[PDB]
């Protein structure tokens, strides 16, 4: 098993709008490769 | 309280709860963003808008996402450009391609992009990527020049298990990637 | 495997994860379908399509939904027409109003409607409603003439707690409405 | 505490499409009333 971790402080409320859409992106240029997703789950909780 | 959740372990040929852009589509129970072809882009977004924060209360959401991805490269040593998980305005369309990953338009900070992304960058772009030239995981905030990176060894054709979480109590975005080997 | 879930304990003025039709809108932490006015319709749908069944495997989803609703009638003796929780094609628009509850267009089975609804019917429509003339809860399948009903005593202005669940193993749809008094 | 329960067999697979949208409706006619929703939750699981 090979693992990696990365983290930082991101002031979300100052960068993205109140409502957003989430997703995946992938691109190729002069060099390329196939990019695929096998499974995906998401959960968000905003309090009042 | 407002929550949004979903899980998909196998993709249908017509996965109606997703919005596809560019070359993105489902095939063989997988979500494909690009095939091994030059200069293309593919994106896939969850259908429902997600409530991340609220101005009146100042409340910010806690969130977590899990996904497994695979990059298949004909020549294991000539690979580009990468893949990301992103959070953007509800009406987002593909941005600059190539090294910009379809989510950003400059290495310069652009407040108007209003996008945060976690990139899995497989190609060294001299104009802004880490000087060691390593492929890497990065946290991007309104720019393709990551606020933080970690060197990552791409394992061609292997399933990368990713977890990305955001803690609203600390504004901390954490990323983890694991390979079976 | 696929799951979809969401929770809204109180509505915000800009509920982007809902699609509004007719008179529907959010205000003062509540979702207004209709105000106390004649000949109108209001609907609100969850933004993301939901996967209810799969043709290849033949599998059908299990699901549960809970909600609290209130009916405020300016009168105690003249109330109409009702409210429903419904499951319909992804691009559904309001159907016939009045006694048809904005979900059906006839009391005859119409396979093209492709809609199942749980109604909380407050007005006796002689052509198809239960002859006892009581207000009632009903299960509707491609028709306003319910396949099953249960007499219900409307409590003007009281919060009704509803739970609707579907068991895919038995194809049983169950509905429960509870008032605190 | 007053509860009302109702149940029936409904072959969803033979009535609605594979994909659906769920929602609420409320109407009035010659007689009327205000119809409002205070809270809503939903959970579905399709296992293949
Ligand atoms: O072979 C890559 C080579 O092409 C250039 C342009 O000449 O960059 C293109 O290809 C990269 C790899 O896909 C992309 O990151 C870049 O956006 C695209 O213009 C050179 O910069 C690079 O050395
Ligand atoms: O006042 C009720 C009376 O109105 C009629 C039409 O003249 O029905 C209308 O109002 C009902 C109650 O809101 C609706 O259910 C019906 O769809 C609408 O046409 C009469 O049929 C009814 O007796
Ligand atoms: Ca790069
Ligand atoms: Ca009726
Ligand atoms: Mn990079
Ligand atoms: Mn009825």
């Amino acid at each position: 098993v090979t693992s990696y971790t990365l983290s930082d402080v991101v002031s979300l409320k100052d960068v993205v709008p109140e409502w957003v859409r989430i997703g995946f992106s992938a691109t190729t240029g002069a060099e390329y490769a196939a990019h695929e997703v096998l499974s995906w789950s998401f959960h968000s909780e905003l309090s009042g | 309280t407002e929550t949004t959740s979903f899980l998909i372990t196998k993709f249908s040929p017509d996965q109606q709860n997703l919005i596809f852009q560019g070359d993105g589509y489902t095939t063989k129970e997988k979500l494909t963003l690009t095939k091994a072809v030059k200069n293309t882009v593919g994106r896939a977004l969850y259908s429902s808008p997600i409530h991340i924060w609220d101005r009146e209360t100042g409340n910010v959401a806690n969130f977590v996402t899990s996904f497994t991805f695979v990059i298949n490269a004909p020549n294991s040593y000539n690979v580009a450009d990468g893949f990301t998980f992103f959070i953007a305005p509800v009406d987002t369309k593909p941005q600059t391609g190539g090294g910009y990953l379809g989510v950003f338009n400059s290495a310069e900070y652009d407040k108007t992009t209003q996008t945060v992304a976690v990139e899995f960058d497989t190609f060294y772009n001299a104009a802004w990527d880490p000087s060691n030239r390593d492929r890497h995981i990065g946290i991007d905030v309104n720019s393709i020049k990551s606020v933080n990176t970690k060197s990552w060894k791409l394992q061609n054709g292997e399933e990368a298990n990713v977890v990305i979480a955001f803690n609203a109590a600390t504004n901390v975005l954490t990323v983890s990637l694991t390979y079976p080997n």
